[PDB]
């Protein structure tokens, strides 16, 4: 009884659909929580689906998410920008870290956020163990993901690459307000 | 069946239907009323939960549901009629009274009712869920059963007439001649 | 059989749905045991499910829930602000921390609350490990959530700003009648 | 098998029931097992349920529990107030603690124990950690919960306050003919 | 596919049930494991089932039993006493304890053992640790089960109380026909 | 999918059945693993249910099983002895301790081990800890068993008790062929 | 959705099946993993149901295991001898120690191998803590198990006895190639 | 809810499907998280069961994984090569390790990946303790594997084995660009 | 439909069907004659693994699983008629040659066909699934496209010696006359 199920009528009879399953009739995705290869993986099946069921009609991204894995994200990442019609994201709760990632990546214009959520983006974590060689190694390529997503940000947000470069060095936390005026989403849902 | 609605959307906009001859109805000179008892059941569920719930919105289910948009958008008006109140059962009962008297006036008897009396089956009979339907019966039981006991055998016929009232100990009613 | 099923019979025969779901149908949501996401994320599925299915009725939220994460929380006071139908909130048990912040936050007129149960409030929690740096940039952050809530507790409840702000200071605890007073709730149910 | 099925013959057809459903028709509550926020929203949300089927027919709540958190039980306690069914109670195995405070709140005249049931009342439990600010607020609030209770104990028993106040400073233990000549229940219930 | 399902003809034949439910449909109920109270709250709800669907059947009860906890089993001990039709105990395997207590107290003449089951009785356990005003309440409690053991002990086997009292002084087996002799149980099945 | 489903065609052919279920109906039970009380409950239930089904087939009972607890195996052993249709018991993998014990319990003729199974027999285990008094009283009881352990045997297997006696004092392995010479079968499958 | 349902078309075509039912629809079974008892059991419920099914049609079984139990993997490789169809065993990925015992025992001119398989043969391990009489016990049936495992070798693959003796005293590593030269296969399965 | 539900119409009906196995039909294969053996056997039997569908159309495996043990990935290699039509394998998020490996596996022309993926090779990690003589027979397989693995790798990239030889040594990462120029995929996807 | 299926079995038991003007129809004098194709079409199938097995089954089950026993047990018998040799394929074909060869004896044209054409024909029309249904098309596009084309263009001649021998490629070497 976790989730609830919900009924609706369609047409030569109704049917039962855990609400989950509903929203995502109506084109609703939900990624909360920290970003894994599991459920990474999981909502970008529910992207490709849904392109295909209507190519031509955006899809709603919300976000209430702390992080994750990097790779992870970027699957979604990836395919939100491949796929044809426009993804919305809608940032509640809070988007941080590589959640905040994801949801600049909406369509231009339809990033949204709530009022009260908050907005944090910090440069990318990680670490290694081994002999100095190997450390070498993972060291290069965690600076290349972090300049790879600092180009990514100032694409998406309008900002230069040295601002942002300089903006994620540490924890940055923004208010739905400064999140708008900052460009990581373009406007403030307020009431219906 | 609600195919037969379809009917109707060349009459509310137009003022026309066309026969099988090929002629036309014509009904710009035609009142259109339309009774439903859509939305009832609902309004009349109750909730569950520790507040009830306001279950005035039929009109947002049921009759958005049955009848299609453009159906809905040729209507001048829809009307919700509430249900009654007591002051209206107090009216509905001297109503139907009349109409008793009136029946009884054709068989040359007439018949007095006193206000006690009347007040009386208003509260008897009053059941908001049934509106004006029941009392009706009300009066069918406390006044005609008796009276056709009283026509039909002899003790109220030619020569005389019923008065009615109501005694406080038992709330009975009298009749008479 | 955790969760019981119930069925009733509407139109073309009987539905046989978990109990829970079945009060979803009545516009009832339950709030109870933490404040998380994932327990957000579906509180406000069901917001939003009931908000379509008929935009002008009251959604009932019941409340016991000893608080939890702000976050989450701030995901369902959005929410409920922005969706049209007036969400009546009830506090059974307890609503405390977060949970009487949500409590609150119901629509005006319809904050209720039953005789025996207490609505407790305080200042949000929190905490931080790292450099002198970073340990500033996240007290300033608790800080302004500090202040963020205490404006919507004025909001919402009638009360000074500067009194919301003395009487979070320590966790202070409100019988039914002092919520009622205090202008947490509007008034109590005590028997239908 | 953790709950056998059950079918019934009615009028379309059996269906099946998993016993707690089949009695939950019968309008058979149990309350088993510690009170916790979970459990306990679940039987209200079953009250509720049956307090709308039919209003005007009793509500049986078979009680067999060993105590649990005052809270969560208080809104048990406020939802049998509160609809207007009278709600029965049953002990059978016991009922100690909260799970005895629940037992006494039935209607009067149809609080029933078994006879080899225990009921057992005592002061409540709980503590907190902290500066001794914050321990002075906790403890006055757990003092005023304990008067509230043998406050609603005196209530439903019908014994003195004073009398209440004196018999729950430590466990006291009532055999089920104890229980009805204290008052915490109206009689016993032996053979069909 | 722990619990195998069985198919059964009617007049449709659309009957596919657990085994445990298959079984309980031809009015045997099977008590296994610990004594607790889900597991008893669960064989209560089944006995009044069974009572309903046929107030003049009687009701099979296995008993496979280590022992458990009392208060869960008198509640199994009074639904027994209670219900209208004879619940007829069948001990397999073993009945220690509060299994054995259980065994004795079917109904009269229909008490019986498979002829390699033991049989185990002894007076209860428990204990706690508080302060010596406690530990006398405590101490006081567990006498008065005792005592209350005793005495339906004694009712059921036909044992004088005194001889009952010493019998279970200290574990003591009864093998399937010292069960016979000793009144635990009216008889031994053996083959059919 | 721990358990595939498999299709029969019946009638309709609607029948869908874990395999478990499916060779069910086809007179067979396994029984494997360690012998303990929940699953020395579900061997009972499928016996009693084959039994009723048709009372004059046999029933297969697939043996792989390291042993377990004697009063658990003791349920299953009675019922063997008791239902009317030979249960003929089949020995693959192993049978250990009270696993062989069952074994040879089989329907005299119908007892057979596969080819490279092996049959482990020895006296029970057990212990006790307690006043020296108590273990006196657990001593005795565990001796005994053993002792009805060996008597039983002896009856199943032909062999004399002074010689069942002497072969379980330590573990004995024996190999099919062996298992058939000893008398613990009475043949070796090879092949169908 | 760990495993994921497929749809058959048929005469009505509504049939949905766990892609591992579909599959043992087609007489497919699945070994993986450790093999153990519950796992063997499984596998031999799947043969036996196959085997009464159609005995005239081979069952492929699908080999990917480090190994096991010998025991349990006993009761996988008699069934296979004792069936009436053919099995034909394919190994992928690995087929090692008691893996590698069942893969030579399927049906001459059947064993087959993917060419980038690993085949692992060696004698049994075991242990045993105990008096030295129990160690001498035990260690005689470990080795008994020895050559009893090395005479299904040499039969299965054509090897004399002296040469298999040899071969697996230490573990020995086969290439699918040398798989089949070594007689544990017959082929190598390349391309459809 | 953890895997939402879709609803297709074809013919008579909608049939809903866990996400996951709506994309099956369309003959897309996910395989994320680490490659062991259970989830590779269920890849495996996902492409089998697509190849009798229709042998002549593509399988789409999507790869999103880190790696995992190379025999269990050497069951997938070599159905994919076994198989009659072509697996078009497409990297998103990762391919490391093994997971790159399975990766360029795929038919040529086919094998692509989403422009900000990574992919990662390295050569084969293992260990074993015992005496010399086993560690020298462990390490031996490992080294042939070793070289196994690189004679794939040039074979499926066109790379010298040399070349191979010098890459692996140490953990190597390509950004999709440099897959493509590596040879390991042919091409990135962008936009649709 | 199952009501044919019905009055088929309701024919076998009483020897009659009625008709909407009363009149039956006896059936004592027939024979009746099903046929099915559910025995060919599982064993074209398929199956899933690496090893592809043999499908073949029992129609005779088949017809088990598909038809009713109230129908089978009215029935003489379920007789199987297999698929066609190597040498019925090539009596089929003969007997679509001379076919061709009567049309062409009407205008005079002379067609040889070779033993290899002959083989090769009956070969590829065959399908045993589909039998020598499909020799039909086989002969119809490969025997006579060619023929009407010389004839209708008129490099062939109502007479004449035309002959077709069939290549290793297993084309056809028409020629004129």
């Amino acid at each position: 009884a976790l989730v609830p199920m919900v009924i609706e009528q369609t047409s030569r009879g109704e049917r039962s659909f855990d609400i989950y399953s509903r929203l995502l009739k109506e084109r609703v995705i939900f990624l909360t929580g920290q970003v894994e290869d599991h459920m990474a993986n999981l909502i970008v099946a529910q992207m490709l689906f849904l392109e295909a069921e209507n190519p031509e009609k955006d899809i709603y991204l919300y976000i209430n998410s702390p992080g994750g894995v990097i790779t992870a994200g970027m699957s979604i990442y990836d395919t939100m920008q491949f796929i044809k019609p426009d993804v919305s994201t809608i940032c509640m709760g809070q988007a941080a870290s590589m959640g905040a990632f994801l949801l600049t990546a909406g369509a231009k214009g339809k990033r949204f956020c709530l009022p009260n959520s908050r907005v944090m983006i910090h440069q990318p974590l990680g670490g290694y163990q081994g002999q100095a060689t190997d450390i070498e190694i993972h060291a290069r390529e965690i600076l290349k993901v972090k300049g790879r997503m600092n180009e990514l940000m100032a694409l998406h947000t309008g900002q230069s690459l040295e601002q942002i470069e300089r903006d994620t060095e540490r924890d940055r936390f923004l208010s739905a307000p400064e999140a708008v005026e900052y460009g990581l989403v373009d406007s403030i849902l307020t009431h219906r | 069946h609600p195919d037969v609605f379809n009917i109707l959307l060349q009459v509310m906009d137009n003022g026309t239907l066309t026969d099988n001859n090929g002629r036309k109805a014509d009904f710009r000179n035609v009142v259109l009323v339309m009774t439903t008892n859509a939305g009832v059941r609902e309004t009349e569920r109750k909730s569950i939960g520790l507040i009830h719930q306001d279950n005035s919105t039929d009109a947002m289910e049921e009759i958005k549901k049955i009848f299609t948009p453009e159906f809905r958008n040729r209507l001048d008006n829809i009307i919700w009629f509430d249900h009654l109140s007591t002051d209206v059962i107090h009216q509905v009962v001297d109503k139907f009274i009349v109409e008793l008297q009136v029946q009884l006036d054709q068989k040359g008897v007439s018949l007095e009712v006193s206000q006690e009396a009347r007040n009386w089956l208003a509260e008897k009979g009053y059941d908001r869920a049934m509106g004006a339907r029941p009392m009706a019966r009300v009066i069918q039981d406390n006044l005609k059963k008796p009276l056709a006991n009283e026509l039909l055998f002899g003790s109220l016929v030619d020569g005389g007439q019923v008065t009615v009232a109501l005694d406080k100990e038992k709330n009975e009613l009298t009749y008479g001649f």
